């Protein structure tokens, strides 16, 4: 349980290593949407945070 | 138009990169997993163009 | 005689039609030393047939 739309709970842009491969390819997907970068391409864009 | 030129259709996904000077006409609901999601919608089962 | 002019039962919007003079045909043919010998090779590169 996190906060509402006025004070949306943000994990800061700071220094943890993740994995875009298995995290983006879960089974229960009902609504996924991306504007600037296509939803089919998420792995090959990464920085320090 | 002020109502929007909603006539030209773009693509955003394919199974593999196509060789040049090639065109396709077919539009099929995508399957991107072990489950044969033919259907009308589902996990990465979207309209092509 | 050649019946069934439309060997396809149905045709959608056709992208291109071409009609020209036929190849070097030979009417009938003598048994032994047949005049007709078709030697065709079909190649494609990058759309060129
Ligand atoms: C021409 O059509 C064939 C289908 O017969 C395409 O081949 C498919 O390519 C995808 C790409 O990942 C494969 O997943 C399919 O398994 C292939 N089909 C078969 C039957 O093997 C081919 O890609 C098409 N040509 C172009 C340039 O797209
Ligand atoms: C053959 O050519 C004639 C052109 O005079 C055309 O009208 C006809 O439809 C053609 N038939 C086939 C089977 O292609």
């Amino acid at each position: 349980r996190f906060a509402s739309v006025y004070a949306w709970n943000r994990k800061r842009i700071s220094n943890c290593v993740a994995d875009y491969s298995v995290l983006y390819n879960l089974a229960p997907f009902f609504t996924f949407k991306c504007y600037g970068v296509s939803p089919t391409k998420l792995n090959d864009l990464c920085f320090t945070n | 138009k002020v109502s929007g030129n909603y006539n030209y259709l773009y693509r955003l996904f394919r199974k593999s990169n196509l060789k040049p000077f090639e065109r396709d006409i077919s539009t099929e609901i995508y399957q991107a997993g072990n489950k044969p999601c033919n259907g009308v919608a589902g996990f990465n089962c979207y309209f092509p163009l | 005689m050649e019946s069934e002019f439309r060997v396809y039962s149905s045709a959608n919007n056709c992208t291109f039609e071409y009609v020209s003079q036929p190849f070097l045909m030979d009417l009938e043919g003598k048994q032994g030393n047949f005049k007709n010998l078709r030697e065709f090779v079909f190649k494609n590169i990058d759309g060129y047939f």
